[PDB]
RNA sequence: CCGGCGCGCG
DNA sequence: TCGCGTCTCTCTAAAATTGCAGTCCCGCGCGCCGTAGGAC
DNA sequence: GTCCTAGGACTGCAATTTTAGAGAGACGCGA
């Protein structure tokens, strides 16, 4: 409603995906770190991408 | 394609649309845009909102056909039973679109 | 199945596309099965 | 030289 | 002389359950049992 | 003896099953 031509869809999708990736990695890393499992961020970022 | 005109296109040529119909479509798409930006971006508010949308008991049966004669008595009955055989503008312009204006 | 094969053989796919598009536009210009018919 | 059922090992 | 809520359906838009479709670690060893049915 | 011989647990989802919503042609009653 604020932005019309693709800056509505482009920026909306960009903001949603950027926020989703941050929380998706945090939730997965939080589960494994609670169990003492050590996995690099690269491996999870490959899956989330 | 049976039509030789469709030769060249991928999924046949565009369908025939008269210049009169194309102008009407462009008039409609413009006003659906104007109505959209009204809700996103007081007695004057309702009168323009209604204006944009407007740019789109046996006697009740008469609207299904052309209403030939009818009116006095039993004519409506005979016709219904025989019909089965065939079977503010100065304020609207104050808004402005900005499509393509980066 | 013979009737089905005959129906499939004489189909005009371009007419199918045009009729589907025009019906989709008619539905849009007018909410569960009003959408499910569109998805069809 | 094919599949089911039962029993096991890591 | 029609007019009036309305009797009895009437057809479809919109949810609301509801019956499939799909899936459910890996790698080894051994044994047993199939292969059925009927008028001769 | 036998030799041929013909019933989980969860998720996802479109399919029935309504529920409703208005709605109308003929109409018994009625003005």
């Amino acid at each position: 409603r604020i932005l019309g031509i693709p800056w509505g869809f482009l920026i909306g999708a960009e903001l949603t995906i950027v926020q989703s990736r941050i929380s998706l990695v945090n939730k997965i890393q939080k589960v494994y770190r609670s169990q003492g499992v050590q996995i690099h961020n690269r491996h999870i970022e490959i899956i989330v991408r | 394609p049976l039509d030789p005109d469709a030769a060249g296109f991928i999924y046949s040529n565009p369908i025939e649309t008269s210049f009169k119909q194309r102008c009407l479509e462009d008039w409609k798409v413009h006003h659906r845009k104007l109505l959209r930006t009204l809700q996103s971006e007081e007695s004057d508010y309702m009168r323009v909102m209604e204006r944009l949308r407007n740019i789109i008991e046996l006697k009740e049966e008469l609207e299904a056909q052309g209403l030939p004669i009818d009116g006095t008595r039993n004519v409506l009955y005979q016709r219904v039973q025989k019909a089965r055989r065939i079977n503010v503008d100065e304020l609207i312009c104050r808004i402005k679109l900005h499509e393509g204006d980066t | 199945a013979g009737a089905i094969r005959e129906q499939l053989a004489d189909l005009d796919l371009r007419i199918i596309i045009e009729n589907s598009l025009v019906e989709w536009k008619q539905l849009g210009e007018e909410d569960r099965k009003i959408v499910r018919r569109k998805d069809f």
